[PDB]
């Protein structure tokens, strides 16, 4: 055991849990990847 | 009346800047200040084609220049600020009070022309080194870049 | 100046593949995964046949 | 009936004026008010005065 929150929301009768991979990884350099772009 | 007078620490004023002191001065214009390392890489690639080393560490600026401010004092006025020990002597004391008041609100002009020195001096900042909203407003994502 | 410069880019250059080990499982969690509308009826239309 | 009788002080509008007695103010022709009201300052960049 090790206390966080990274913690609870619900759906439903749950719970579940948002606070999401924008907090931890990567700035400022300069090259690319798969993902959102384009798509006919 | 007396100029409004209760202190330094009445509201919410500190951080414009963070600090260092810097007392000893007389030595710099447009010196150094550093850091040693630089911004997220690689390891989502192919086995990639080539870029070129993690490891410079860009360089960089400074200012200097001046801010004035001034106070007066005529010609008629440092002489009947002379004693010689001429002075005791019933026509120098009473008014002399009624002055005391003149001149301590503006000579302690060496103390209303400082510390509130930066509302016209940094929003300087605020007009010059970072402008507005066309650049970045909602971001995370489209400019880790470049390519 | 040889003390301080390879303590943070092998802290920060061996933890790569600590940057390495959540995008390669989703490009096949991912790469092999596709679209919705129909998984819902994944529970309407088949149970017997 | 019996009137009653107002008095200045008790009304709200009394907060709005400060009243002084002076016995004598059939013997002025013009009385007078001073101020020493000051200013401070701030400074401009650039050729500003």
């Amino acid at each position: 055991n090790a206390r966080v929150p990274a913690d609870l929301v619900i759906v439903g009768d749950k719970l579940v849990f948002l606070e999401a991979l924008e907090r931890r990884v990567y700035q400022a350099t300069r090259v690319a990847y798969p993902l959102i772009g384009n798509i006919d | 009346n007396t100029l409004n007078f209760v202190r330094f620490l009445e509201l919410g004023l500190s951080v414009a800047c963070i600090c260092t002191k810097f007392p000893e001065l007389a030595y710099v214009r447009d010196g150094v200040i550093q850091f040693e390392v630089q911004q997220p890489m690689i390891a989502r690639d192919g086995p990639h084609p080539v870029d070129q080393p993690v490891h410079n560490y860009m360089v960089k600026r400074i200012h200097k220049r001046s801010l004035s401010a001034a106070f007066a004092i005529a010609s008629e006025a440092l002489s009947l600020l002379s004693n010689t020990y001429v002075d005791g002597t019933e026509i120098d004391s009473s008014l002399r009070i009624r002055a005391i008041q003149q001149m301590a609100r503006n000579l302690r002009t060496v103390l209303d022309s400082f510390e509130r020195g930066t509302a016209d001096q940094l929003l300087g900042v605020l007009l010059e080194k970072a402008p507005p909203l066309s650049l970045l407003s909602p971001i995370n994502k489209f400019q880790p870049e470049g390519h | 100046r040889a003390i301080q410069q390879m303590a943070r880019n092998l802290r920060t250059v061996s933890d790569s593949f600590e940057r390495g080990t959540a995008d390669q499982l989703l490009g096949v969690l991912l790469e092999k995964a596709p679209p919705l509308s129909l998984l819902s009826p994944i529970n309407k239309f088949q149970p017997e046949g």
